């Protein structure tokens, strides 16, 4: 693994989901909105503390170069399981263990992604490796842990 | 994998910012 053009482009796409006003920086407001869409309700202090730990220029916001350094870095001890599990719960709103097309579309709309029916269907098809029409927790993990 | 990758990277970003 080495940093590639393709990865930088994926990282820019992820940055843009946070930078909702498209001004080139992620504020505490923008970070909190995405976290709430993904099943958390961070305190004001947690938000400022997360941003400060990647803001060497001290403007209280995250720019792309700092975001990119963060996402590329070789990093080990992370609460990735916790985060993926909470995300799964916000998709699986009825708690039946499976994410439906409708549930998927609901969350994607909340993240700012107005998916077409073709896109929703393709998303379900890519994740539905066991072929049952719906995305279980194990399938979700595979899609969320792809490098 | 484009839309799944974006969503995953968003969850990854939140996880790393929290840990770091
Ligand atoms: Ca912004
Ligand atoms: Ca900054
Ligand atoms: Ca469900
Ligand atoms: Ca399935």
């Amino acid at each position: 693994d080495q940093l590639t053009e393709e990865q930088i482009a994926e990282f820019k796409e992820a940055f843009s989901l946070f930078d909702k006003d498209g001004d080139g920086t992620i504020t505490t407001k923008e970070l909190g909105t995405v976290m709430r869409s993904l099943g958390q309700n961070p305190t004001e202090a947690e938000l400022q503390d997360m941003i400060n730990e990647v803001d060497a220029d001290g403007n209280g916001t995250i720019d792309f170069p700092a975001f990119l350094t963060m996402m590329a870095r070789k990093m080990k001890d992370t609460d990735s399981e916790e985060e993926i599990r909470e995300a799964f719960r916000v998709f699986d709103k009825d708690g039946n263990g499976y994410i439906s097309a409708a549930e998927l579309r609901h969350v994607m709309t909340n993240l700012g992604e107005k998916l077409t029916d073709e896109e929703v269907d393709e998303m379900i098809r890519e994740a539905d490796i066991d072929g049952d029409g719906q995305v279980n927790y194990e399938e979700f993990v595979q899609m969320m842990t792809a490098k | 994998r484009r839309k799944w990758q974006k969503t995953g990277n968003a969850v990854r970003a939140i996880g790393r910012l929290s840990s770091m």
